[PDB]
């Protein structure tokens, strides 16, 4: 079961190229797309080696890199051009589909800010139209700017069966604190570490979590609550890790409670004490949870690349993410009173408001019904 | 109760639990609190062997009438305690548990 | 728990139980109207019964297991 | 449980700095706040090591000290300036409180003789506003001085949950007797020994007295009579220490009867003869007790710091402490007839009159009602 990636816009193409850089270096694959001599199941992201990428000015910079052998601004301006060359790009997807044994999903890497915003909106609809049987995960990035962001939500709220959030304002704050940058090429480095660690259990053969469905299906309880947030501690027992994850200073976000938590451990820690940390952590009652649905905290081990010490990443589905949406909607309402039908924005305005209520209703003892 | 520092924290954590009747009490829940209590006090700096035997038992009302520690001992050392010292310590531990909650009540009123 | 007969003879009922449910959802594409709902409420009366039945069994080694299921004290309300 | 300490004015900083030096040397803590190699529960007063201090010219001489790595004159002038920086200093306390596991109390070291005394009176009231369930013990030090002394007394009688009196006139006489000094840095040596000895049963855990309320709940009978005095035996059997503390030529205070006594024996004494001595001291009737309610004498052992012999500490509640307020009271009236409303002085003068009236009536067989 192979998963192909899709990169749009400036942000998407820049981080995806670096996402591969971290990925190819994680394995023994030289920049010229060949294995170096110097276990790791590489079927999901590579074909026989060649990566299953579909990329869409900046391509010159990539073609000038040593990796030459590895292969408008309004939402209306982006959506218009995408319809025109619809059949052009869908040839690439089709030829890559049947060339794959059993296609499983469609990772999408783009920023909601400009061509990637509209083109991604066009893609997600058309992707669901032709393919109804394929998971669609997206690595969307958050920041006339508000209008582009709200339109993408309307598509992301019903099309993408999964999602992750990465906000620059919170990411940039981590830069001045622990990296002292004041640069995109620097803040993107964390994204690569975030992205690569996000899919560690897929490439290394393990007992479970051998498919994208094996990961996300635990978090999303209902197709309306399909948003996640991330956490990464190493910037050394398991208890040391889980404590440092849940601190609000480490998460990448700018009453409220969790829905489900996933823990990715990429170290060589002794696995006898892991069930002990949960005991002490549960007693500390350090994190709150929903009272309606039975769920728990997920923890999964891995192994670091020997060709490259304990790390740790956490996947979170927190109802506090509804706060971020409000800011976009709050700003837009200010714009609607500040300046061919202008109704598509109005319908989206409605559907995004529904999601805010669904999260707010989810923290109730009686969210169901 | 010769530690004092550890039993203080242990009486603050069992307060929300033992107030309920005994029917809703299950041993599998209290152990978690007991492990955390050792870490939260100075009893963490201690021999790991003796900490392996210290657990809880449920006497067979209210949660303040069926809780007590056991510290089971088996093997060669069991020839000094002989199942009668363990039937005497628990006979003592009740009187030291009552005279300990009757004091933390009277420092709460104060 | 392969040797422990009671738990191994109760969870086993949970095993083949999902085969029936998963088939029920896959054996059609419409709403559960043609005696599917009539078949749906059959298992929940047994499953939820089998669910809390297991709960009394664990109340040595189960401590590592029951802790995970009881992280949110949901079965405590059962 | 933890206890946050505050240091106000020139006196609070000095006696607090000397309290921490003695408390660091009593433990195994290098001046660089690093643990040296070389049982003693030190989580209450040290944070993982960092002291839980809130210091408020003298700060510079502290920062130029080898312990740098360890972190007008009116009452109205001292009260107002605290109001203008109300939000400022609490952010330091609010983060230290919530950063603390489970807060218990607030130790205050200050001299009531004047910016520090004024600031203290302000902070003592606000702590009652925000935190209702936290004890406030004050290690006040007695000496326009009559004015400032009685004003802070108006707050110390209804805000501070406990109070330990230390007057300079009794300490200076001790320095001109066994110390033979004829300096501030010299008498503070004695103040540090009493303060360090006061919280001895908190740092070395025993069967009893593992919390600050455990020491106070026995002495203070009613919330009004919350004043205590101290006694240092040295400036050996346990029967000698007790008979060397009950003497009036060892108390740090310049009919009447005792309400409750607490004895701290810090030596390596034989703990089997401690119950014997209390059997004899009762027979000689060395102290006269209250007639209305039952009262007794309390002896508690501990262990001296091995990294640094028998010593003693006696905390008593004697109604003869009413005389000290009388001196300040009488001194106030003489200045009131000699020279926007001047009504606060009237209320303070009135409320302390009720406190004195409680003491003189606390020694009668009908103090009940
Ligand atoms: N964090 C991050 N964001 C980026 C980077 N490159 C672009 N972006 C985002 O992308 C948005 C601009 O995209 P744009 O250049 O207009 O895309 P284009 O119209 O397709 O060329 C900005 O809001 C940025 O926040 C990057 O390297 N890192
Ligand atoms: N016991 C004691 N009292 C002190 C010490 N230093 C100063 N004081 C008292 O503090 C008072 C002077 O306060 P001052 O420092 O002028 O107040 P500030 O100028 O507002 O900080 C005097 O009346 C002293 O009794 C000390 O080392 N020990």
């Amino acid at each position: 079961r192979e998963i192909i990636t899709l990169q749009l816009g400036q942000c998407g193409n820049q981080i995806g190229f670096e996402f591969w850089k971290q990925l190819c270096a994680e394995h023994g694959i030289s920049p010229e797309a060949i294995v170096e001599e110097f276990t790791d199941r590489k079927d999901v992201f590579f074909y026989q080696y060649i990566p299953r990428a579909v990329l869409l000015r900046v391509i010159h910079s990539i073609l000038n890199s040593p990796y030459a052998k590895l292969y408008g601004n309004n939402w209306a301006s982006g959506f218009s051009q995408g319809e025109k060359i619809h059949e052009d790009i869908f040839d690439i997807i089709d030829r890559e589909a049947d060339g794959s044994d059993s296609l499983e999903g469609f990772v999408l890497c783009h920023s909601i800010a400009g061509t990637g915003s509209g083109l991604g909106s066009y893609l997600l609809e058309r992707l669901n139209d032709r393919y109804p049987k394929k998971l669609v995960q997206t690595y969307s990035v958050f920041p006339v700017q508000p209008y582009n962001s709200l339109l993408t939500l309307k598509r992301l709220t019903q099309n993408a069966d999964c999602l992750v959030v990465l906000d620059n304002t919170a990411l940039n704050r981590i830069a001045t604190d622990r990296l002292h940058i004041q640069s995109f090429s620097q803040i993107n480095q964390l994204v690569s570490t975030i992205m690569s660690a996000s899919t560690t259990t897929l490439r290394y053969p393990g007992y479970m979590n051998n498919d994208l469905i094996g990961l996300i299906a635990s978090l999303i309880p209902t197709p309306r609550l399909h948003f996640l947030m991330t956490g990464y501690t190493p910037l050394t027992t398991v208890l040391d890790v889980m404590r440092r994850l849940l601190q609000p200073k480490n998460v990448m976000v700018s009453n409220h409670c969790y829905i489900a938590i996933l823990n990715i451990i990429q170290g060589e820690v002794d696995p006898t004490q892991v069930h002990k940390s949960l005991q002490r952590i549960r007693e500390r009652k350090l994190a709150n949870f929903i009272p309606w649905g039975p769920a728990s905290i997920q923890v999964a081990l891995s192994r670091k690349s020997p060709y490259l010490r304990v790390s740790g990443l956490m996947m979170a589905n927190h109802t506090s993410i509804s706060s971020l949406f409000e800011r976009t909607c709050r700003q837009y309402d200010k714009l609607r009173k500040r300046e061919d039908n202008f109704d598509e924005m109005d319908t989206s305005r409605e559907i995004v408001q529904q999601l805010i209520d669904e999260y707010h209703a989810a923290t109730r003892p009686d969210y169901i019904s | 109760l010769g530690q004092g520092d550890f039993i203080r924290h242990l009486m603050d954590l069992l307060k929300p639990e033992l107030v309920r009747p005994a029917t809703t009490l299950y041993q599998h829940n209290l152990t978690g609190i007991l492990e955390t209590a050792v870490r939260a006090t100075n009893a963490q700096f201690d021999s790991p062997e003796i900490l392996r035997r210290l657990d809880v038992r449920l006497l067979e009302d209210t949660g303040w009438d069926v809780f007590s520690l056991d510290y089971h001992v088996d093997g060669p050392i069991a020839t000094v305690f002989t199942r009668e010292c363990m039937s005497h310590y628990l006979r003592v531990f009740n009187f030291l548990w009552r005279a300990k909650r009757m004091e933390y009540i009277l420092t709460d009123i104060r | 728990f392969i040797l422990l007969k009671p738990v191994f003879h109760c969870l086993n009922e949970i095993l083949d139980l999902c085969h029936s449910f998963c088939s029920l959802v896959s054996q059609n594409l419409g709403p559960l109207d043609e005696r599917g709902a009539a078949q749906l409420s059959i298992l929940v009366k047994g499953f939820s019964r089998q669910s809390s039945l297991l709960f009394k069994i664990l109340s040595n080694s189960d401590l590592a297991q029951l802790l995970l299921r009881l992280d949110y004290n949901k079965y405590y309300t059962q």
